[PDB]
């Protein structure tokens, strides 16, 4: 994990025993396992810290492409395009005067 | 290994499908009904089980039932 | 080899130490209109809270406990719950109108799911 | 079916009884006063609902 | 706090939340189960902390959705509406912030609302709401829309953040004392005081100027100035036909003060009877218990809103905007019914998942007496109608129950407003008129009581017999939503609380349809209409006062209400205004009939038909590996119920709205 | 207690002493060792094992804010009196006694009385006690009904019941019948009431011929003889009561 | 057009032969089949003639058993 | 369908057996009331549906053609 590289991540057993500062000069952070699939680990601060904690989610173009490949998005896009095409045909050639 | 013996067809198993013969009581319970029992001092009880000489309802349908089985089809061992 | 318990008629056994501590409800058997009963007797190492098949909850005595119901279905459901609690000594009896006691559920003393010798299809 | 001598907290039957008696005594005095005042001064304690 | 675990990888898994969906897509039942259990956060993978996380974040996301909808309403009012024409002359111009395209001749839907505007007449009362709020400019409406969109974005951000801010240690959602105190003092008390301030400082001057006739920008940008000593509600704005907005502002100030006082006495512990409610406090600290209680509270408040929005006029010109008041009443009554059946459902779920209260231990007497009261109420109330029908058909009106014949006077229906004699009118319309109660009102009210009691019977039976019953003793093991226990013991169809709701919804819909018809016919016959000239007016009502004479018979309901008043919707095809309403009438009839398919048929026939059909696909090598399956039993019931209710509601909606639109224009 | 490491010298900032005492009192004793995951005590244990003397003596502002958000305040936990009241309630219900309450408007009131909910037969749902059926007044009233009264012959029972039934039955037809406004309203109502008495007595005869109740029968008598006698005398009494009501109506207008 | 839709679809199903591909569409292959379905008349007649369209009824489930086995 | 109605019938039977006078005469043992079986209810609902549908037309045709 690149986000926490250079951070001193102490287990709860070592809390207070380790006081070495981080690469960013922050104090060590206590890491705990939560047994939650959504948040497997949570970190607490031993003191005031100056560190980057991104709130944006990690989204990959491959993941987005897989989600759109899901049959629902594929067929919904197909049906939306078809409905738009029929509506535009009705707009451009109303009343079927050619027939 | 079932002690029950089928009355209708000895080769087959008993319809009950049990393996231990029933236990008869020392004295069978006698027919009773729940009624009031005025206490003779102004009191009165609500559900007092009191003896009843015969069937509470003498209909043939009621009296034909012996409780031996679903159709009273269990042999003498049922009692 | 199996011994059938006395299991006195519920109308005769008004108060017994065996009966577990339960709340009571209108879901119990109708005493005025029915006479056939089913008794379930088990032994518990500790008082575990359990749900009566007839309405509310109950607390089983440490030692011998006895309960009365109207249907083998109620007795068997309570027995399944006891088995979940790891009480394997429970027995079920059918009580006729006249007091005859018929040992029913562990018919041969071995639970039906477990194979036993002397059983024929 | 009542158990007056029950040592539970939810056994305020004495409270209920005393409430009954006090309200009844007050109502006795009130009704006698209303009747007397109506007979004397024609005042029946008109209510302004 | 750790946002590195939120990735779009799970978006394509489609079923990660439910462990029972691990064997992905072996049949179409898998798709249906995915959808059914999508939002059942309790049975999903995770922990209680995750359940709380999902519940709160979903609440915030729905808040954002509602804010988006409100912002869209404001935008439509600002840019796609005739609000300017309506404000200057509300009577002549019908409200319309709704415009349709000219795709396939669809421009016919737009109807004449003003000289320069053509569109669809709206019935939500949003124009009256804006007028009450003091919104009189496109800029004001635009900034309201901007505020709504900003609130939408804020709520969306809050949901996304709280999905990770709240950890397994999070417990702020279990602080019921803090939650209730904060909501009572700030959300309600301070909210009401602040809205009273808003009214006093913005709406009162603007509304007074509008009533006078002033439309000056400088004025638009001295309380109790015009209100006399007359009790509020006893004197309506002569130029607007609604309660004085200064009286409304004083009401909100008083309500906020009362809420703050209640909160403060609770804070000081002045309330003493805590023990009487301690049992409920311990028992009902559950998601579903709170959901049921809140749903019932909001259902009752919605019904009270439906009644008061019409009986007590507070919005400008909403009293004379007959389509608006009718639609508001009907909408809020329907919401009341739906949220009440919801409360029943989640009460059943709470009973299944948690220990019930001790009133479940004498459930047999409760439901038995409810059954008896339902039977007696239905017998008497509906058999009075049947007696009237039979006797009138035989030719003996003197033997029927009516005002002229045997009459059932509602002695207990007594006045409390103490209004002055007469009616209140505003520009050729009856803004307010006393409703006179007689035999017809007696009969219809007892029909209402009967239907309410039967719906309550179904819901209460489902709640009380959820854990077990004489029939099946392991209903708790079976769960909440199962189709049956089997064909045994005679047959155990629809023994589940889910099915009890499935029937209570039918009964709620029946009750609400009767309520809607009663309100509609009574208002048309005895309240709404015009007048023809101390002055005495002869009031010409839209239905001509036929409720009191014809409503006493089911034939009268069928003829004078459905057949007679369906002339507008049935003959709406040529008319540009309501041709859409006629088509929706027809389509709703179709959908309602189509629901009977699922309501009557069964799973096995369709499964066998699907297999026979799939034979040909396999023959031609069209092998769908998501094997087609017939809808489950519970799903078939749900689909049938949804289509049934939607079709019935659509028919009623189109019928009433067409009638009102045509009559008022 | 002293044997619990994390409960020793918990810093005041993490949790106040009084609130900690209240939380321990509220929590079951057996859970102090290792509380379940979703409990205030579990949160306190997890955070006291990491923070306090001999450990991290500082916390980030946001971490401390969240800790104070998710730890309980004093007023959130139950009081001694509240816990006692709840325990007494549960003990009563489990013992089979019910703190009497009557439903009111969207709720129920507590009358302050403790009743014996369970009857003589504990497992019998027919025997649960209620004032309506098991009170002294109700017992005496039902026992003194004609159907039940002691020392009554079946003919006496039937005669009294029928007198009552016919006497009240004539009235509905007299007042609300088709001929209620005609001069023969009372007589037509009497005829209709006698017809109703006859129909119900025929139904009772069918009941006694099919089910044959034997509670009124004398010893050594045909089954259902007493019941049939009672039903016949109910028919007689219904005729008599209907006639008496009609006579009173006619004589006194 | 309808034969185009049917052919495309049948061709995707034959090419994929997997419930996982049925659920998560292989969009490249799906588009390829959609484009290829334009010659469906000739392709379908050729497959019908050559026996690649229909399989013998003995290779598929006939239905429920109507007699004793 | 049948389960709801069977439970309702059970409650009604409980009320009848708890009624003071009726219990001492009617045990419920003979012809014990029960909810209609699944097939019985299917048939009864079909009969009601058919009767209503068929019999509501002749009145209409007579009214319109007379
Ligand atoms: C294959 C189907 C199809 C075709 C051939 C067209 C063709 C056209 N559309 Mg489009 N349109 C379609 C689908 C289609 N549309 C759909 C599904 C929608 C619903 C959103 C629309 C909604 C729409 C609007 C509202 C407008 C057009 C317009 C137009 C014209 C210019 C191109 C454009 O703006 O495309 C837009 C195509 C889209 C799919 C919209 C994108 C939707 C979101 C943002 C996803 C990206 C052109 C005649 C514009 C025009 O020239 O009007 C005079 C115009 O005003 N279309
Ligand atoms: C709780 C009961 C009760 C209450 C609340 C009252 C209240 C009242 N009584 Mg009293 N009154 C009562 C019992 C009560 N009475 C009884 C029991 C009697 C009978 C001895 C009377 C006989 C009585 C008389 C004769 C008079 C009053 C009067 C009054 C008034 C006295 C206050 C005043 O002067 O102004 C007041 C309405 C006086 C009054 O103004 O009556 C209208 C008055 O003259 N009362
Ligand atoms: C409750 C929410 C809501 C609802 C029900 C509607 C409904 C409508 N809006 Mg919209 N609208 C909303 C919110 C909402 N709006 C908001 C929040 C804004 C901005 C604040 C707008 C801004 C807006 C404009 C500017 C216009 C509409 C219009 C319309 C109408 C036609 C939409 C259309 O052609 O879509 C076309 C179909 C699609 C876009 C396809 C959607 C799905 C694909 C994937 C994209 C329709 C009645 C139009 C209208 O009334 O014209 C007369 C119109 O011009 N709306
Ligand atoms: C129903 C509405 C609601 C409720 C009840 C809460 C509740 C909470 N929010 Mg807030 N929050 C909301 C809406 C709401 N939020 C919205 C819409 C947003 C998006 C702007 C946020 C964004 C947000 C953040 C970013 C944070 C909170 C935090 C908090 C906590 C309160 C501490 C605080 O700063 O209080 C004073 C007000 C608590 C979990 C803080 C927290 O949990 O800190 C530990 C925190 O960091 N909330
Ligand atoms: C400053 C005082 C004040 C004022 C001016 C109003 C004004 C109003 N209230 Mg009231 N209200 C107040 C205080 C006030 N309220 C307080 C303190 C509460 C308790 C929280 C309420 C609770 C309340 C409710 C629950 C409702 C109203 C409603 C109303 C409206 C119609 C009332 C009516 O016609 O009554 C007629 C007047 C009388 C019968 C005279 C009696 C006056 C007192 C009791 C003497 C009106 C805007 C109704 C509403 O909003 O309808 C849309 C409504 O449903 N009010
Ligand atoms: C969800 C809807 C709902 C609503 C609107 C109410 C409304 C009410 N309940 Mg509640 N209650 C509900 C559901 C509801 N209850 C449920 C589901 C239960 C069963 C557990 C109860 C059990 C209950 C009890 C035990 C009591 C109430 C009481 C009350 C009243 C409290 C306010 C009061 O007395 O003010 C007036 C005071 C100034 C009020 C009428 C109290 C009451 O008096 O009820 C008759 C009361 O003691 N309710
Ligand atoms: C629906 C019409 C109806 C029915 C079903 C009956 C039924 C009966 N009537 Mg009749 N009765 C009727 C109308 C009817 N009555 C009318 C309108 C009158 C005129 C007031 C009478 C006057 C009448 C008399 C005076 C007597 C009967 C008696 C009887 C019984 C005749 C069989 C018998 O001996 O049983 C044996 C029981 C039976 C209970 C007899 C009776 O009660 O016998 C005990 C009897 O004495 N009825
Ligand atoms: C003591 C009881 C009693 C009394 C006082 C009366 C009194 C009356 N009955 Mg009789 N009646 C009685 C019992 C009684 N009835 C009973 C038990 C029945 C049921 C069979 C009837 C059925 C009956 C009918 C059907 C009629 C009377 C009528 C009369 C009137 C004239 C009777 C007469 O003189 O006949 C003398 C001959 C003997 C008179 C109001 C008649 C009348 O005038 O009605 C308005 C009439 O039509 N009664
Ligand atoms: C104690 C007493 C009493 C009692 C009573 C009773 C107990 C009654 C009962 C009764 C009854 C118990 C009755 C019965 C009835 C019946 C009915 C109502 C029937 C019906 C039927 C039907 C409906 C059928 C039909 C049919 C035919 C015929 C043929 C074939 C087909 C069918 C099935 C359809 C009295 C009041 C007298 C008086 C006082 C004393
Ligand atoms: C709950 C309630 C109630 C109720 C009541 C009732 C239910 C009543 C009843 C009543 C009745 C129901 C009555 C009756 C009476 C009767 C009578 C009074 C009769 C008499 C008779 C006679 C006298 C007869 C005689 C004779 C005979 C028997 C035969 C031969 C001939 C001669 C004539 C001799 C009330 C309303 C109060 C109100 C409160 C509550
Ligand atoms: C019809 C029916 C089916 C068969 C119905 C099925 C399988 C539903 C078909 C689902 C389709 C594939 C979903 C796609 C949506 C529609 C095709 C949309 C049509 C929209 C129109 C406007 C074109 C059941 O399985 C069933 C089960 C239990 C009780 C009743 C019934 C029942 O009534």
């Amino acid at each position: 994990d690149e986000r926490d590289e250079g951070l001193v991540l102490i287990t709860p057993e070592e809390s207070g025993k380790v006081v070495k500062r981080d690469v960013n000069n922050n104090p060590p952070r206590i890491v705990m396992k939560t047994n939650d699939w959504d948040q497997p680990e949570i970190q607490l601060s031993t003191g005031a810290s100056n560190q980057i904690n991104y709130i944006t989610p990690v989204v990959a173009s491959d993941d987005i492409k897989a989600w759109l490949s899901l049959n629902v998005n594929f067929f919904s896009i197909l049906a939306l395009l078809t409905v738009g095409g029929i509506i535009e045909i009705q707009r451009f050639f109303p009343d079927t005067l050619y027939w | 290994s079932s002690k029950w013996v089928n009355p209708e067809d000895p080769e087959m198993s008993h319809p009950s499908g049990l393996y231990v013969l029933p236990l008869k009581p020392a004295k069978p319970q006698e027919n009773y009904i729940y009624t009031w029992k005025k206490g003779e001092d102004g009191s009165i009880e609500d559900y007092v089980k009191t003896p009843f000489k015969g069937p509470e309802r003498a209909a043939d349908y009621y009296t034909q039932r012996k409780g031996n089985g679903a159709w009273d089809h269990w042999g003498p061992q049922g009692e | 080899e199996i011994v059938v318990e006395s299991i006195p008629r519920p109308e005769d056994l008004l108060e017994s130490p065996k009966f577990p501590m339960f709340e009571g409800s209108t879901g119990g058997y109708m005493s005025r209109s029915t006479r056939e009963r089913h008794a379930i007797t088990w032994t518990a190492k500790d008082q575990n809270k359990f749900e009566m098949p007839t309405g509310g909850f109950a607390i089983m005595n440490k030692g011998e406990n006895l309960c009365y119901f109207r249907k083998k279905e109620q007795c068997i459901s309570l027995g399944k719950q006891l088995r979940k609690m790891k009480i394997e000594n429970y027995k079920i009896y059918r009580l006729k109108k006249d007091g005859t006691v018929i040992f029913m559920h562990p018919a041969d003393g071995v639970f039906p799911e477990k194979v036993n010798k002397g059983r024929v299809q | 079916i009542l158990l007056e001598d029950e040592d539970n907290y939810w056994n305020q039957f004495r409270k209920a009884e005393v409430q009954e008696l006090n309200n009844g005594r007050l109502a006795m005095m009130a009704i006698v006063g209303l009747i007397v005042q109506d007979i004397f001064f024609g005042d029946f304690g008109e209510v302004k609902v | 706090a750790i946002f590195r675990y939120v990735n779009a990888t799970l978006w394509s898994k489609a079923g990660h939340f439910n462990k029972a969906l691990s064997k992905g897509a072996k049949t179409t039942t898998w798709i249906w189960n995915l959808h059914a259990s999508a939002h059942d956060f309790d049975i999903q993978q995770g922990s209680a902390g995750l359940i709380a996380r999902k519940v709160f974040s979903s609440g915030l996301a729905h808040l954002s959705l509602v804010f988006f909808w409100l912002g869209g309403m404001h935008f439509h009012g600002a840019y796609l509406s005739n609000y300017s024409a309506w404000l200057k002359d509300p009577k002549s111009v019908a409200p319309s912030s709704h415009i349709a395209y000219s795709l396939v001749g669809q421009d016919i839907l737009n109807s004449y609302t003003s000289q320069y505007f053509s569109g669809i007449t709206i019935t939500s009362g949003f124009f009256q709401l804006y007028r009450s709020e003091g919104i009189v400019t496109q800029s004001q409406l635009k900034y309201a829309c901007a505020a709504s969109l900003i609130a939408t974005l804020i709520c969306l951000s809050g949901s996304y953040l709280h999905m990770q801010l709240m950890s397994k240690f999070t417990s702020f959602y279990k602080k019921f004392q803090s939650l209730s105190q904060s909501h009572l003092i700030i959300m309600f008390g301070f909210g009401s005081v602040s809205f009273s301030a808003h009214q006093i400082h913005e709406a009162l001057p603007i509304n007074s100027l509008l009533d006078s006739g002033i439309w000056d920008p400088q004025l638009f940008s001295a309380i109790l100035l015009g209100t006399p000593s007359a009790i509020t509600g006893k004197l309506l704005n002569p130029s607007t036909g609604s309660i004085f907005l200064s009286q409304v502002a004083a009401h909100h100030l008083a309500v906020g003060i009362v809420f703050i006082t209640l909160g403060l006495i609770k804070w000081c512990n002045l309330f003493f009877s805590r023990n009487a409610i301690l049992s409920l406090r311990l028992a009902y600290m559950d998601y579903h218990a709170q959901l049921s209680i809140n749903l019932a509270v909001w259902a009752s408040l919605s019904m009270v809103a439906a009644h008061h929005l019409t009986e007590i006029p507070v919005y400008p010109y909403e009293s004379t905007d007959y389509p608006t008041v009718l639609c508001l009443f009907v909408h809020h009554a329907c919401l009341s019914g739906f949220f009440t059946v919801a409360s029943g459902a989640h009460a059943s779920i709470f009973v299944i998942r948690q220990l019930p209260t001790s009133e479940i231990r004498h459930r047999d007497p409760i439901i038995g007496h409810l059954i008896w009261v339902c039977i007696a109420l239905g017998l008497h109330s509906f058999g009075l109608y049947c007696h009237n029908d039979t006797l009138e058909a035989l030719g003996r009106p003197e033997d029927t129950f009516c005002d002229n014949s045997i009459q059932l006077k509602p002695i207990f229906a007594k006045q409390f407003l103490g209004l002055q004699p007469g009616i209140e009118v505003l520009d050729g319309k009856i803004v307010r008129m006393t409703q006179e109660l007689g035999t017809a009102d007696f009969m219809v009210h007892h029909i209402h009581a009967f239907t309410i009691h039967v719906t309550l019977l179904i819901l209460l039976k489902g709640v009380l017999y959820a854990r077990n019953s004489r029939l099946v003793s392991d209903k708790l093991e079976l769960g909440f939503a199962y189709p049956c226990d089997g064909p045994g013991r005679g047959g155990t169809c629809q023994i589940s609380p889910w099915d009890h709701l499935f029937l209570a919804v039918f009964w709620m819909y029946n009750c609400l349809s009767v309520v809607i018809f009663h309100y509609f016919w009574k208002m048309q016959s005895d309240v709404w209409g015009s007048y023809v000239h101390h002055s005495s007016l002869t009031c010409s009502h839209y239905s001509q006062g036929d409720f009191s004479v014809n409503s006493i018979t089911i034939n009268g309901w069928l003829r004078n209400l459905l057949w007679s008043e369906a002339s507008q919707v049935i003959q709406s095809y040529a008319l540009p205004s309501i041709c859409s309403y006629g088509f929706i009438f027809l389509a709703a009839h179709f959908v309602w009939a189509f629901s009977l398919m699922f309501l009557f048929s069964g799973r096995a026939y369709w499964q066998e038909l699907i297999e026979s059909i799939l034979w040909s696909h396999h023959k031609l090598k069209i092998v769908p590996h998501i094997q087609p399956r017939a809808l489950s039993i519970s799903q078939g019931r749900a689909v049938g119920l949804t289509h049934y209710v939607l079709g019935g509601i659509g028919c009623t909606w189109a019928f009433i709205i067409s009638r009102m639109l045509v009559l008022t224009t | 207690i002293s044997k619990i490491a994390y409960l020793q010298d918990v810093p005041r900032t993490i949790l106040e002493a009084d609130v900690l005492e209240k939380l321990l009192m509220n929590t079951p004793r057996d859970q102090w060792e290792d509380p379940p995951e979703d409990t205030y005590l579990y949160t306190l244990k997890t955070f006291a094992e990491v923070y306090g003397p001999g450990k991290a003596t500082k916390m980030g502002w946001w971490d401390y804010f969240r800790l104070k958000l998710d730890l309980p305040p004093g007023f959130e936990l139950l009081d001694e009196d509240e816990m006692k009241v709840a325990a007494d309630y549960d003990k009563l219900m489990m013992e089979g006694k019910i703190p009497f309450a009557v439903p009111g408007p969207a709720g129920f009131w507590y009358t302050g009385a403790v009743i014996q909910w369970k009857g003589k037969e504990q497992f019998a749902g027919d025997q649960v006690q209620t004032l309506t059926e098991n009170g002294r007044f109700s017992k005496q009233f039902l026992a003194n009904l004609a159907f039940y009264r002691d020392g009554l012959k079946p003919w006496q029972r039937g005669l009294e019941i029928g007198m009552a039934h016919g006497y009240f039955l004539i009235g509905p037809f007299t007042s609300l019948g088709p001929l209620r406004n005609t001069p023969e309203a009372a007589t037509v109502g009497l005829l209709c009431g006698c017809a109703i008495v006859g129909l119900v007595s025929i139904g009772g005869l069918i009941f006694g011929s099919t089910i044959k109740p034997t509670r009124f029968d004398k010893e050594g008598d045909k089954p259902a003889s007493g019941f049939i006698e009672m039903i016949n005398w109910h028919a007689i009494g219904g005729l008599g009561g209907a006639g008496f009501a009609h006579a009173l109506i006619t004589v006194f207008g | 057009t309808a034969g185009w839709i049917g052919w495309a679809g049948r061709s995707y199903l034959i090419r994929t032969n997997d419930e996982t591909k049925e659920l998560n569409i292989d969009v490249p292959l799906a588009l390829t089949c959609m484009a290829s379905g334009f010659s469906w008349p000739v392709a379908a007649w050729q497959e019908i003639v050559n026996g690649e369209m229909a399989v013998p009824s003995s290779q598929i489930h006939p239905g429920g058993p109507y007699t004793q086995s | 369908w049948r389960g709801y109605w069977q439970e309702l019938i059970d409650i009604i039977l409980y009320m009848h057996l708890k009624t003071p006078i009726l219990i001492d005469l009617w045990n419920g043992g003979v012809y014990t009331p029960l909810a209609l079986s699944i097939v019985q209810a299917r048939f009864i609902g079909l009969v009601h549906f058919t009767a209503g549908l068929i019999l509501t037309y002749p009145p209409f045709i007579i009214s319109t053609t007379s």
